[PDB]
């Protein structure tokens, strides 16, 4: 993982240059966003189960996914799907805190598309579900940090696609 | 960084960030401006710090710069000074990050292997960074100098 | 490829509703702002070479990327970079005219990150170049249509990130 | 190289290398000593070649150094001379290879696109490479200059 | 023209001209007199527009008119301004026609071949046409200037 | 008015209007009709007068309207024409007034500071007014040109 | 006379007490941030003309104010308007260096509202011009210094309205 | 000089300099060696800085070097370089003094009047000063560049 601080310093390190004044402006922006980000992370931390519950209701439930032979059918698979949605929520919140999508790329997206295609997981339903999570999360954490959570949720959607 | 340290540990525990860790990153973001100021003064005076501390290193251990030492001749002694410059840059990265994490990656891992194979005496390198720490202390205010002292101290401890 | 007009009618179609008062308000907004969109498209069309030139200068020239051992080094590679920058500009202009980022999604971003990771193209430098184009084209087309363009340029930046 | 061009054609036609192509490779490997000698002289005199040819370019085309021209100012003129140095390096590569394809791959494919983007005038650059050919011909023997001049000629022809 | 473009696309379908296409013909034919007025103003002040464009183009790009450039000497400068005059004539044709097919046919197809053969810099020609656009638009009324800008814009866009 | 200027002088002098001052007021009364006729001619030919003046000024100093110039672009060129039109309207007011009093309070006090702040070239503005003077002399009677030229000349001197 | 350090001293003088720890801490903070304030003030002075040009372009120009009858229609009024903005900036930067908002109230804001009301200057237009200067000054100074400059600029606007 | 400004205040007061004023004098005395070293660098590389800054200024404002500009032709351009050199030497004198007062006395008082009368654009002269400051930043250490940049910036403000 690279957070915004680590990304700035590593970008400067690759060139070999000390932290420039422009890089300092980048770091200052991250520090400015820090309060709203930490507050939103605590909101998601306490309301994580409700976010998954609402999202699975909004999109996944009462569809062909949960009817017999639909892949979310069977209590084992319904449990597995809500587990994966909480994976996405936890890593997306990690990414909101850090400020960089490298957590998503390293810990979620790399290889997930292949495993999902192998297991037969519908990929359109996963994207629709995590977009539904974005709607719920925007409501809970507010628009300003909902702007932020959306960037990382969209990152996951694009990776799965 | 503090943020990465917290997230790595919590990710291993498969746990949304603990409330205390969230408070810790909140304190880090408040303290960030002071960290950036410390990095600003050190990087602005980087030429002074490296130059006079390098003079101190060679004065304290002339055998190191004497013929037969690793920094024997104009070329080799210049590269030794460049290594001192590298470690100042990494210390500025560590100060901004608020944790040794960047310095403990870019340097401080296998430094013993690299230098010992390079032929250099790593205790002498540690003395050079100590001299840089003294110069930086002169250029910093008392409380600010304590934190930068911590990052320099981590470097010299890894060297030893 | 789907405009804002096609998007509005398609959303109403999915709901099986005739175009209602709210969606018709959306359409009225697009029709009203179409004149600004069209004129800006003409401006970017005429000054495409200049926009790419100034962006390449502001962010990419006289640096590691152009010097030997960098990506843009060799005339082959440099010509490819300016070609891709024009592609990003041309599709952004298509998207501004339409009012929807779907053209960018389907035609440009549909694998771009994977292609650049395969060839070794620097994603950060490409992002810098596209943001440079964003600045230059904002100057040329004016602020009013510059904001409308900027959302689509930011879309490409996010996708490549 | 001759070997790579022969292999490429044979590969695209599913053909063990034809006897004529093998003969071409045989002649090329024999002339290798002379090829490397010509390249050595050109790289040794690279400073003189670029300097004299650059003077000729600016003299023949004052507009490029006039205000409003691409190479106006010391830094712009320096980059123009660096481009001439690049093209000389490519010509040495081509001479050694015995084929123009190293020159084509590196710097000649899309040269119109690149220079049109930069604002540089392509025929003026061709004038510079022509001047480099003249200087190199003076620095080379007649038999050597004929072979090296052909590679310069391809560069100017593609950049015409 | 609007008429011929609509007829040609309808011919591709082989359908008789669609009601919308016929309505487009109605709109163009109705506004033809205003188009005639725009062309009349530009041709009436053709001398002033062209010469002013020459002044502005040379001022933006002195290198084209500097010694060693294509437009050096009165005769060469006059030929450059003659080309600007030709394109102004084409622009008036395109305004009257209501489509850019006449401008494209007469002057813009293969312009890069012609101009680089002449040695003339095409980007400089583009700057000159841009100057023509600004001067003509200043003479024209605001409503008229909007359309004439489009006709000039195709020329400059092709030039690039 | 001329009467206004005389009144200001009388108020400073703390004396009733001088007999000669009243005589000049009488002359202003006599010339009211002729001055109004000249002003009517200028207002009638307003658009053509400043249009020709703008062309002449841009011809005299092409860098006002060239790239990198203050009025580069159609919108800024129109704004430049507006500034000239402001001056033309002030000159018409002054011709009616018979004195420099109308112009001095509008466009001749602090005008240098305002133009320096925006960036427009003061000398080029002055030349534009001179071009207006020539056009007005062409469009007015000989003695009408003399009087109008006098008021124009005060404006030009103020720009200096 | 009032400055930040001087005001701490003046309050202590009214008490008659020797320097308290709280007074020492506040004075130390002034000593600490003086460096950033000083560098930004020099930058402001260097680019002062560009700042007022940018401010009138962004707020006060190309409108009815500078069109006829707008209190800037004449060159005298325009010259006074840019002069007034220049004075506003100069005394504001004085006060920003000092660190205390009291100085501007002593000179800039003493009877300024009454004078502007009498002469017919639009109070709101002056306030928006001051805000436009605040944006331009923040851009040139940088976020850390511009935030400090913005507080004292905003105090000037508050006095006007 | 700092001492000179203190002397002016003391002359009005007819009183000995206060402890703070004496501290200012002591600070100037402490940094006298630093000022002399910076002046040594600037004077040593003065000619190179002048030529580089001339190239930068001509690129940024080509109108000055364009036909009809003040510095059109070799003699006028040489005069422009000499004027820039006079400004740079004045900046060196002011830097040695430690205050902008010596530079202000030598020039920049009435400079607007003189340059405007000469006919060279004040903004273009200011741009040349900015180019000189950038070149000095490249050629000098950051701490010395901070003081040198400050005195340069005072010259830029006076030019404005
Ligand atoms: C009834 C005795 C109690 C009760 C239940 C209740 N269940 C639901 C909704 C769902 N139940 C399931 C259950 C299964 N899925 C499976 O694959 C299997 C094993 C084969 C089971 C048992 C599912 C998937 C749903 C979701 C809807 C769907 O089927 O797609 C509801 C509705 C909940 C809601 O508000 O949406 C209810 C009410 N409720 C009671 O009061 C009883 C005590
Ligand atoms: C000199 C003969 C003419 C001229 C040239 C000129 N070129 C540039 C800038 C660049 N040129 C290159 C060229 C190459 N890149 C390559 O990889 C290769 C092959 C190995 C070549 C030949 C590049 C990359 C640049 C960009 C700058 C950079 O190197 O990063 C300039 C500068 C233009 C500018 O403002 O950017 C000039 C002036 N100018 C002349 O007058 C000659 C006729
Ligand atoms: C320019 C900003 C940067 C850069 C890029 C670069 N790209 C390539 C080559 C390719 N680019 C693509 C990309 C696309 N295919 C698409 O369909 C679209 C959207 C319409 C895009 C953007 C592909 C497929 C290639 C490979 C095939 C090809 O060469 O065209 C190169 C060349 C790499 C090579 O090995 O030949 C480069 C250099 N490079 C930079 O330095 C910039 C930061
Ligand atoms: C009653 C006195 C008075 C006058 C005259 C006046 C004019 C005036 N001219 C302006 C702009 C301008 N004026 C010029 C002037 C010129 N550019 C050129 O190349 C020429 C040499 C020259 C005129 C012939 C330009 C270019 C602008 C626009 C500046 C810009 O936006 O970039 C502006 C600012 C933009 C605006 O209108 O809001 C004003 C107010 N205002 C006044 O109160």
């Amino acid at each position: 993982m690279q957070d915004a601080i680590t990304a700035v310093i590593n970008a400067s390190d690759v060139q070999g240059k000390y932290l420039d004044t422009a890089a300092m402006e980048k770091l200052k922006a991250y520090f400015a966003t820090g309060e709203l980000r930490v507050r939103a992370a605590s909101v998601i931390s306490a309301n994580a189960a409700n976010i998954v519950k609402e999202a699975v209701a909004k999109s996944l439930l009462y569809s062909d996914i949960t009817r017999p032979g639909g892949n979310m059918y069977t209590t084992r698979r319904y449990a597995a799907c809500i587990r994966d949605l909480d994976y996405y929520l936890r890593y997306a919140t990690y990414a909101m805190l850090a400020g960089d999508p490298s957590i998503l790329d390293e810990r979620v997206l790399n290889g997930l598309k292949e495993t999902y295609n192998s297991l037969g997981v519908p990929i359109a339903a996963t994207v629709q579900a995590i977009q539904a999570m974005k709607e719920v999360t925007a409501s809970l954490v507010g628009a300003d940090a909902g702007k932020e959570m959306g960037i990382y949720f969209d990152y996951i959607c694009s990776g799965l696609s | 960084s503090v943020v990465t340290k917290s997230i790595v540990n919590a990710d291993a525990e498969a746990r949304y960030l603990s409330p205390g860790e969230l408070d810790r990153i909140k304190n880090f973001v408040s303290t960030g401006e002071r960290r950036l100021r410390i990095a600003q003064t050190l990087t602005e005076n980087r030429e002074r710090i490296v130059k006079q501390a390098g003079d101190q290193l060679f004065q304290k251990r002339p055998d190191v710069v004497s013929p037969g030492g690793n920094a024997y001749g104009e070329e080799m002694t210049a590269t030794c000074l460049r290594d001192l410059d590298y470690y100042l840059r990494l210390v500025t990265y560590g100060i901004v990050a608020g944790d040794v994490t960047p310095i403990e990656e870019i340097g401080l891992v296998g430094v013993r292997e690299m230098y010992n194979s390079l032929g250099t005496p790593i205790p002498a390198v540690a003395e050079g960074i100590r001299a840089m720490k003294n110069v930086a202390c002169s250029l910093l205010s008392a409380e600010d100098a304590a934190e930068a002292g911590s990052y320099f101290d981590f470097v010299i401890g890894a060297m030893q």
